[PDB]
């Protein structure tokens, strides 16, 4: 990204700045380890101590351990991986576009796949600052409300932010209202996250509060929702059954 | 994709229990394929379609392989009997590896029991433990006699020279020497190499967990005054299992593989005798409403279970499960263990008042269990599987 | 032993009179081995043997028979066990000296830093901290009746706690009448405050307040009304507001702290009473009885089982030790479920073990539980500086005197040390389970465990905490013995609304909720850098300067109003008072001097996100800011205001200056060339101005010197101790031979820190001051003293250093090209350059130099230089545009900017004494302007060309060279296809090709190829003429290029053509030290004490020493990445001279110049040299000659 006086004044730009930054960095060591292997595998290349266990790895299918400088889903193969980092820096390619010529605002109006970033609590941040900088609001008092929308491209307030490839676990959410789900998992269309200025509202008993896990092994939490309880279902119900939302799956 | 579409059982068969036993023909060849080519068919198809069934589907194929007998032997319980007789030498160690928390020493004292063989058992940790230890095994040398070294894994160093030292010796006919371990990477690989090695893991279910919780617990602990007592050892017992059972579920079940072990079951259980004792004050008995329900619950969920919770969210699902199980309620004749098993019928508490109706209780348990059981839901175990099944091909690549 | 204390031999007599037999027949025996010292010949003695045999059963029984005496001390005072057998000697051996057991007290006691001894000191009035707080016994202790040192010790301990008893319990029945009113009068709970000690006050709080609710629950449930426990809340929120005012007022530091423990403990008091919310009635409600409770017993006649604390299950009894006064800790609910959760494990007899990242309050925690029950605690750093040695005898202590024990992070041990001290606590804590058995006898509990290989008794008491990192766990045999607790997350929220609480602050909830989430923002959004530091404890130390601040605003506004007629009111003054402003001000005076220059941007566009509308304006400091201008302008430096030229600079060395004010240890972290010398130079002379207090500087380069020469170090053989460098200047000012105290002294480093050189300097930076020595002297720093660094970067230093020191960060951004340009200009305006000696000082003499304007023909002919480069040298000129076209281009060397600068500038200098040298051979026609304007244009193109793209390939100056004819106006050759650095410029203004000045030489038939045989060609001519220039100014000349170019011999050939020239050839290699050009000065050159100094000169008069040094690259850097003959010359060309090693006096060189040869660094072997050191010396590329010049040459 190319940096500027107006760009770096954005939180969204230094974060997908710092995010393009990392993601540049892997993109090139990954490209470069496999043309080794290639060359290798061609035979006009000799088999280095790194190059021998690397093709070892890659064989074995066991993540070299050079590779993923980001957080990745523990125990995972070499492939998931490779198609993962595919779609990651797919998905830079288009931020990178958007923020070059799109323009800065643009980045404001661009749906970001939580999954896809190395870091998406960075990006929850910025968007926190974005609202309060924008609103001219203290940032403190600010809290996240999550409106899933199943309408394509549903329109972005100023405080609106979309989020899309966000997965809920156990649990269908239909009106914004979530319902347990025996099915093994419910793709959440297009959140929305509007950073609202606090209230003292008493958070209703029909209110659950879902922990937003960076991946399906529930290591890394970025965030938590408050979602509303449809029908006559109990919160300890959520909390025993494990109903989460998984940025990527 | 044309075969999926044309037929009319596909989705059916894709909603079965068990679709790996009614696998439909859905490939395309010249000749029909052999037994053991249907049978890769059929992976493929499960793999594609039902990956949670693989590990099923796969155990079919080697059955189509080598015989629908070849796994038969490990369902049965170990017979130690003909194993340590011969298929052992003198001067190999039998390596006996539980997961943590688990002991094996009990299987080898009942072998040397029916076998009418000496063995001495000695707990290895200490310098006194390690002379007990050469003194010992040097007497069982000479003599022939069975020797049990318990928790080895605390030495490792002194593993090395054991191994060492077996290496060299040249025992009597009939000397055994076992060590006990819990199964660490500080264990060294050349003991491991020069050992028979035996890896014992606890039956998985609410019911043996309750068996084995029980019979851990001192029966005259269990009985002490009040009658009540029991009924709350039930309840932890419960507690106990319901929690460590889903600690195989996780994540869902719990966000990190957590140690709820021994010893917060006795943690536990301490807790219940002290805030009892208080409480009664050598009553024989006391209200269901005078128990301090409040001391239990928030001494486990912030002390005995809750300090290796880091998660809040774990932390929550903890509170839950206390706030629903240690109530006065629990003391009902129609209070529910866990609500909506299997869909359909929960479970209710037994209406006993002593140890031996709740250990009855716990032994004519169904050996139906499902997720339902841990409030979990029941395609948690379909996850489950279908992690093992992806696990399975990743350890298949591993051995390429 | 026996030769180190006179009562040793006292209280040893059969020992020292057995010992003084051996030792006679030990000396004889070296004697005769000194006679024929041949091992054939000692072989040969008549029973040697037999002797040695003896001797050594006899020394073996002296030496059980002196450790068992150190055992039974030990074990008469348990205490003992906390020191040393050196310590330990000590303390029984300087009986009458009681003076020197003050040093002791702070390890074998809590809070006890030392002893008050009566007028003849053969009584104990009493004990004191290291505060200065003291407790006067009850019944003073006399030595004099009890002269053996463990009996009146051991009397002093319970005397200590007697004492302790006696105060609690009349602190109690005084606060009682607090407690029990409606309206505390501050000046009664002031003096109440004062009369006792901060933990008996505040232990003394919290009984009355368990007291009273105690009572309430109880008349709760009778009467069925919340009344009391209303009135219990009423009452505490009555003393807090007392609390407040007494708080918002001037307090000594004492009472302050006192205050504040009590502010904090209330705030905890009133959450818990109207957590009146859960509606108990009842006092065996666990709503109460999991709260920490204090029941008071003061009829008891055991002082040791006068005060209860029961937690849930668990029940203490206060230890009554003196704590001193100690930090204490927000309760927050992470606090309150750690003393659960260790209470609960204690009285299971289990250990504790919180785990959690690092920085969350895991072992403050257990040490503030400790310390809640009365308890010593003993926190073990588990970091590479853990006494092993010394654990078991630690453990022994603790089991004995009932101390408690925690490990920082138990996981850093490596794996030895982890499973032998697993060991030991696995059999301690094995020990203290066999507590819990019902079947031991009660009456008779002789518990004991096996520790230094004997059966130590364990105190019920006593208790082992394990606090760990994970990422990990408990090793095998202590997870069954220890209790584990995730502190994971501390409520950093509510500790900083209580601290800001404490402070004075009425909107401490707002601030927190403010102050934490930027403290996050910071953390996760600033450049990673080493020495910033966002976790809790800056947190803290920021409230508590916002605190200060707000505090220091408070006494302005009442001074000012005492000034007037208006009538004062501290609560008043108080409430029309903005703390966000306060509060955003400490934060900017604390972290923006350690930010670097993009992360100053960030933080304000964060901190306008937290705090909005909210606005920093730094503080006004005219006197200062005059004395700096006129400092600057005496030193030629660029002075600015705000957004004006320097006003980084200004505003940095203001920045410093508040460091020096608030720390007496700091660093600048600048990287080279950003005005750090400059800083801290200007300030010293401005506050010489300003505050009339004269001021010096001891640069001491930690690194050109060995560790050994810095602190200085005593023969083990004789014992003869040697001052080394930063000792000789701390005794000499502590000596005040010449009144150094009346004087500023500031000791600079100005070299790279490592976790070597600094080590014996933690205990200066640290708050002790003091230095200790292998002798074991104890240097108090002096309060004038200030320590100060003077680095690049902080890649090898440790964080203890970065903590314990000042931060101010000197980004590039700081120092402007346009600053350096008009410092340039300004020295030649003002210096002549013929001028040596004379017109130097008189430069100083000189407030203005009136009527010495036309000082010499030198001073004027380059000042009109000066005019024809001003144009030149401005913001967009040539030289700016230049420079970042040189930044594009490649080079042979990491480019600097200071170094191609400093290359121009002596380029020019040379080129205004070539205009010098053409009036003095034509005195009859002096250089008209016409022509000196020619020439100086064209010589700042070849200036510039030769300076900025000097290391670059022919291809590069080539580009260069285009770029300058793109970007200028002065007639450049106009050469086709010859590049313009081929040219040179000759002293009329037009050009001439280098190649005329070429000769064609005849080599005679032998010597054909001899080594010293330069054959002159375009490069060598061309190269000559750049070292004369460079060389007239003594720079140290560097020529780099690929091997065989001919870097040495035309470096020889050039420098032994200059008649006045010593060549000294030192070929460097990675073995090269300092001390080979030390053996180079000893050689060729004497040292001479002249009035001003230590003068190291040529010993042949009217030359000048060359040291050509080979091999720059090649001397290995250290572990830490630097060559440390680098570091020397770099000390001996900026600041001119170095230090005797043997005399600790700097020693100026004269006459005395530096040159050197390199292959490029990217080579095998070669180090890149340091930009401290580039910025000195100007590069060269030797490129190979080329077909032209190979041609001629052969
Ligand atoms: N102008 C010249 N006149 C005569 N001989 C030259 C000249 N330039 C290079 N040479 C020859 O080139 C070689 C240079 O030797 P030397 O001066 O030791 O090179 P260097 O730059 O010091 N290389 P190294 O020290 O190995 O990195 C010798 O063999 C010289 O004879
Ligand atoms: N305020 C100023 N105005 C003009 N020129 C300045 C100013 N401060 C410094 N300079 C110039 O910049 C040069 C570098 O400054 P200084 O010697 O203080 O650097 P330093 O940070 O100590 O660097 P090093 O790491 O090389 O020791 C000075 O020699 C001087 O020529
Ligand atoms: N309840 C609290 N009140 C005040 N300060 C606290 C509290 N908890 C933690 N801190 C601060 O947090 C910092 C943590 O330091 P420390 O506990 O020594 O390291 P660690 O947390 O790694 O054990 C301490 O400086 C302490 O001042
Ligand atoms: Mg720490
Ligand atoms: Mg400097
Ligand atoms: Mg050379």
């Amino acid at each position: 990204l190319k940096r500027t006086v107006d760009n770096i004044k954005d939180p969204l730009f230094r974060f997908f700045e710092r995010e393009v930054k990392m993601g540049a960095r892997l993109l090139q060591d990954v490209r470069q380890d496999l043309a080794d292997v290639v060359q290798v595998c061609e035979g006009k290349k000799k088999q280095t101590n790194y190059l021998r266990t690397l093709i070892n790895e890659l064989v074995k299918g066991i993540l070299p351990r050079s590779w993923s400088h980001y957080t990745v889903p523990a125990g995972m193969t070499v492939i998931q991986w490779v198609s993962d980092f595919s779609e990651r820096i797919k998905q830079l390619q288009s931020v990178s576009q958007a923020a070059a010529s799109g323009g800065a605002k643009e980045l404001k109006n661009i749906h970001v796949c939580l999954g896809g970033l190395f870091v998406p609590e960075a990006y929850i941040t910025a968007t926190r600052q974005y609202v309060a900088q924008a609103n001219s609001w203290s940032l403190e008092e600010l809290c996240l409300e999550v409106i899933v929308t199943t309408s394509q491209s549903a329109t972005l307030d100023a405080c609106s932010f979309g989020v899309t490839g966000l997965k809920l676990q156990g649990a269908t959410c239909s009106n914004n209202k979530l319902s347990l789900s025996n099915a093994i998992s419910t793709v959440l269309p297009l959140t929305q996250l509007r950073w609202v200025k606090q209230t003292n509202a008493e958070k209703k008993a029909n209110v659950v509060t879902l922990p937003v896990y960076l991946n399906f092994t529930r290591a890394d939490l970025i965030f938590t929702v408050d979602f509303e309880i449809a029908t006559k279902e109990d919160p300890r119900s959520f909390y025993e059954r494990g109903v989460a939302v998984l940025c990527t799956e | 994709i044309a075969k999926v579409q044309a037929d009319e059982q596909f989705s059916i068969w894709l909603d079965s229990s068990s679709p790996e036993q009614t696998v439909p023909h859905l490939w395309s060849e010249e000749n029909p394929a052999t037994p053991i080519g249907q049978a890769i068919h059929r992976l493929l198809l499960i793999q594609a379609f039902r990956p949670d069934r693989l590990l099923a589907m796969a155990h079919v194929f080697v059955s189509t392989n080598l015989g629908e007998s070849f796994m038969s032997i490990m369902e049965q319980p170990l017979d130690l009997t003909h194993i340590v007789d011969t298929e052992v030498k003198p001067n190999t160690p039998v390596l006996m590896c539980s997961v943590p928390g688990y002991d094996a020493s009990g299987h080898v004292e009942d072998l040397a029991a029916e076998q009418n063989t000496q063995i001495t058992s000695i707990a290895i940790g200490s310098a006194e433990g390690f002379n007990q230890a050469d003194k010992a095994i040097n007497t069982a040398v000479k003599s022939g006699r069975w020797v049990m070294l318990k928790n080895v894994h605390l030495a490792p160093g002194w593993l090395m020279q054991l191994e060492k030292k077996l290496h060299s010796l040249q025992p009597h006919a009939c000397f055994r020497l076992f060590l006990t371990m819990e199964i660490n990477p500080k264990v060294p690989v050349n003991l491991l190499r020069a050992g028979r090695i035996f890896v014992f893991e606890p039956p998985p279910g609410v019911k043996a967990n309750m068996l084995r919780t029980f019979s851990s617990v001192p029966v005259s602990r269990i009985c002490k005054s009040p009658n009540e007592r029991a009924r709350l050892y039930f309840l932890l017992a419960w507690f106990h299992a319901i929690i460590q059972e889903r600690l195989r579920y996780a994540p869902l079940g719990w966000s990190k593989k957590y140690e709820f072990g021994e010893s917060d079951l006795r943690s536990a259980c301490d807790t219940v005798d002290t805030w009892l004792d208080d409480t009664a004050k050598g009553r024989q008995n006391i209200s269901p409403d005078k128990i301090p329900w409040s001391a239990l619950k928030t001494l486990m969920a912030q002390s005995i279970y809750g300090g290796r919770v880091d998660n809040e969210f774990d932390q929550r699902l903890l509170n839950t499960f206390l706030e629903r199980l240690f109530t006065t309620r629990s003391f009902d004749s129609e209070f529910k263990l866990a609500c909506k098993v299997d869909g359909h019928k929960d479970i209710q508490m037994p209406d006993g008042i002593r140890r031996e109706e709740f250990v009855q209780w716990v032994e004519l348990l169904p050996d139906t269990q499902t997720p339902s059981w841990l409030g979990l839901p029941n395609n948690a175990e379909r996850v489950l599987l279908t992690t093992q099944g992806v696990d399975m091909i990743s350890k298949m690549l591993k051995m390429q | 032993i026996f030769t180190g204390s006179a009562d040793i031999k006292h209280l040893l007599p059969v020992e020292t009179q057995r010992f003084q037999s051996i030792s006679t027949e030990f000396l004889a025996l070296m004697k005769k081995v000194s006679k024929s010292p041949l091992v054939m010949d000692v072989l040969n003695i008549q029973g040697v043997q037999r002797s040695l045999e003896r001797l050594a059963d006899l020394l073996g029984k002296i030496q059980k028979a002196l450790g068992e005496y150190l055992e039974r001390e030990r074990s008469s005072f348990p205490r003992f066990y906390f020191v040393g057998d050196e310590d330990l000697l000590e303390i029984i051996g300087n009986s009458k000296n009681v003076a020197k057991l003050q040093k002791h007290f702070k390890k074998m006691f809590a809070g006890v830093s030392s002893i008050i001894l009566s007028e003849d000191n053969s009584v104990v009035l009493g004990i004191s901290s290291r505060e200065g707080e003291e407790v006067t016994f009850k019944t003073p202790v006399s030595i004099t009746e009890h002269p053996k040192i463990n009996e009146w010790l051991t009397l002093v301990e319970k005397e200590m706690r007697v004492t302790l008893a006696k105060l609690l319990a009349e602190s109690v029945t005084e606060v009682e009448i607090f407690g029990k009113a409606t309206s505390i009068d501050p000046n009664t709970y002031i003096t109440w405050i004062d009369k006792y000690q901060a933990q008996l006050v505040v232990l003394s709080a919290q009984i009355a307040w368990s007291e009273n609710v105690e009572a309430a629950l109880s008349s709760i449930g009778g009467s069925g009304d919340s009344a009391p426990l209303q009135s219990v809340l009423s009452n505490v929120e009555v003393t807090l507001n007392v609390l407040a005012d007494s708080v918002l007022m001037e307090q000594p530091p004492l009472r302050r702290r006192k205050l504040e423990h009590l502010i904090t403990e209330l705030v905890h008091q009133r959450d818990v009473t109207r957590s009146i919310k859960s509606k108990i009635d009842n006092a065996k409600s666990f709503e109460w009885l999991s709260q920490m409770r204090f029941y008071f017993d003061p009829k008891q006649t055991d002082v040791l089982q006068q005060l209860s604390i029961q937690m849930a299950n668990a029940k203490f009894n206060y230890g009554f030790e003196y704590l001193g006064v100690q930090d204490k800790l927000v309760q927050t609910p992470l606090t309150d479920r750690c003393y659960l959760t260790m209470t609960q494990a204690l009285e299971a007899r289990l250990g504790g073990s919180p785990f959690g990242p690092a920085g969350t309050g895991k072992t403050e925690s257990v040490k503030a539980l400790g310390h809640q029950l009365g308890r010593f605690v003993l926190v073990f750093n588990c970091d590479e500086t853990f006494d092993f040695q010394a654990m078991g005898r630690i453990f022994v202590g603790l089991c004995q005197v009932g101390a408690w024990g925690c490990f920082d992070e138990f996981n850093r041990l490596e794996e030895r040390m982890l499973s032998a001290v697993s060991q030991q606590v696995q059999c301690i804590q094995e020990a203290l389970r066999e507590h819990s058995s019902p079947n031991h006898d009660k009456a008779s509990a002789p518990i004991t465990c096996e520790l230094l290989n004997k059966q130590v008794k364990v105190s019920p008491d006593m208790a082992i905490f394990i606090t760990m990192n994970p990422g990990s766990n408990l090793p095998d045999n202590l997870k069954k013995l220890f209790r584990s607790l995730a502190m994971t997350k501390p409520d950093r929220q509510l500790i900083a609304q209580v601290m800001l609480y404490s402070q004075g602050f009425r909107t401490a909830e707002v601030l927190a909720n403010k102050i934490v989430p930027f403290f996050k923002l910071c953390d996760e959004q600033l450049s990673s850098q080493s020495h910033y530091d966002f976790g809790l404890r800056a947190l803290k130390s920021v409230l508590v300067s916002a605190g200060n601040v707000k505090r220091e605003r408070i006494q302005k506004i009442k001074r000012e109003k005492e000034e007037r007629g208006e009538a004062v009111d501290e609560g008043e003054i108080a409430e029309n008072l903005p703390e966000q402003e306060i509060l955003i001000q400490s934060v900017c005076e604390t972290m923006v001097p350690k930010l670097v220059a993009e992360d100053i941007p960030l933080l304000f566009s964060l901190l306008s996100d937290v705090f909005p509308g909210v606005q920093y304006h730094r503080g006004e400091m005219t006197a200062l800011r005059e004395e700096l201008k006129k400092v600057c302008q005496e030193m030629y430096l660029t002075y600015g205001d705000g957004e004006e030229v320097g006003g980084m600079w200004v505003e940095k060395v203001l920045q410093l200056y508040q460091i020096t004010q608030i720390n007496h240890g700091l660093m600048m972290v600048g990287p080279s060339g950003s005005g750090k010398s400059m800083a801290w130079r200007v300030l010293l002379k401005a506050l010489e101005r300003l505050e009339g207090v004269e001021g010096v500087a001891h640069i001491i380069d930690p690194k050109a010197i060995s560790k050994d020469h810095l602190y200085g170090t005593l023969d083990p053989n004789t014992r003869e101790w040697t001052d080394g460098l930063f000792t000789h200047v701390l005794r000499k000012i502590i000596d005040n031979v010449r009144g150094e105290l009346q004087k500023r002294q500031w000791i600079v480093f100005d070299g790279d820190v490592d976790p070597e050189w600094v080590e014996n300097l933690n205990s200066v930076l640290d708050d002790n001051k003091l230095l200790t020595l292998p002798n074991g002297e104890r240097l108090s720093l002096p309060p004038n003293v200030r320590i100060m660094f003077e680095v690049q970067d902080l890649k090898y230093a440790t964080l203890a250093t970065v903590s314990r020191c000042g931060m101010v960060w000197f980004s590039e951004d700081v120092l402007s090209t346009d600053m350096i340009f008009n410092n340039f200009l300004a020295r030649l305006r003002s210096i002549p350059l013929d001028e040596g000696e004379d017109e130097a000082q008189r430069r100083r003499k000189g407030k203005e130099d009136e009527g010495e304007e036309a000082a010499s023909p030198m001073l004027q002919i380059q000042r009109d230089a000066a005019t024809t480069l001003q144009p030149y040298f401005t913001p967009n000129g040539l030289v700016t545009k230049a420079l970042e076209h040189a930044f594009k281009l490649e080079h042979i060397m990491d480019l600097t900017r200071l170094r191609c600068l400093g290359s121009l500038f002596s380029m020019l200098h040379q080129a205004c004494r070539n205009v010098a040298q053409y009036n003095a051979n034509h005195p009859d026609f002096p250089m008209q302007m016409e022509q000196l304007e020619r020439y100086i244009q064209r010589y700042l193109v070849y200036a510039i060309l030769w300076s900025l793209s000097g290391d670059s390939r022919l291809k590069m100056r080539a580009e260069l060279g285009e770029y300058i004819r793109r970007i200028t106006t002065v007639p450049l050759p106009a050469a086709p296809n010859i590049p313009i650095i081929d040219y040179e410029v000759s002293i009329s203004g037009e050009w001439s090709p280098w190649q005329a000045k070429v000769p064609q030489i005849e080599v005679e038939t032998h010597k054909v190829a001899a080594p010293d045989v330069v054959v002159p060609t375009l490069d060598t001519v061309r190269h000559e003429a750049l070292l004369y220039t460079w060389l007239a100014e003594h720079k140290p000349l560097v020529l780099c290029g690929p091997p065989g170019s001919g870097k040495t011999m035309t470096l020889f050939s050039a420098l032994r053509a200059l008649p006045d020239m010593e060549v000294v050839g030192l070929n460097f290699s990675s073995a090269t030290t300092p001390e080979l050009l030390l053996k180079t000065f000893d050689h060729y050159c004497e040292y001479r004490r002249t009035p001003n100094g230590v003068v190291l000169a040529p010993v042949q008069l009217g030359k000048w020493l060359v040291l050509f040094c080979d091999e720059i690259n090649l001397p290995d850097m250290d572990k830490y990445g630097t060559q440390r003959v680098i570091s020397f010359i770099r000390q001996m060309v900026e600041h001119g001279g170095f230090y005797r090693t043997s005399d600790q006096t700097w020693v100026k060189l004269e006459r005395i110049q530096f040159v050197g040869a390199c292959n490029p660094p990217t080579d095998p072997g070669r180090k890149p040299l340091s930009h401290r050191f580039l910025r000195h010396v100007p590069v060269v590329y030797v490129d190979y000659p080329g077909p032209a010049s190979l041609t001629q040459i052969y």
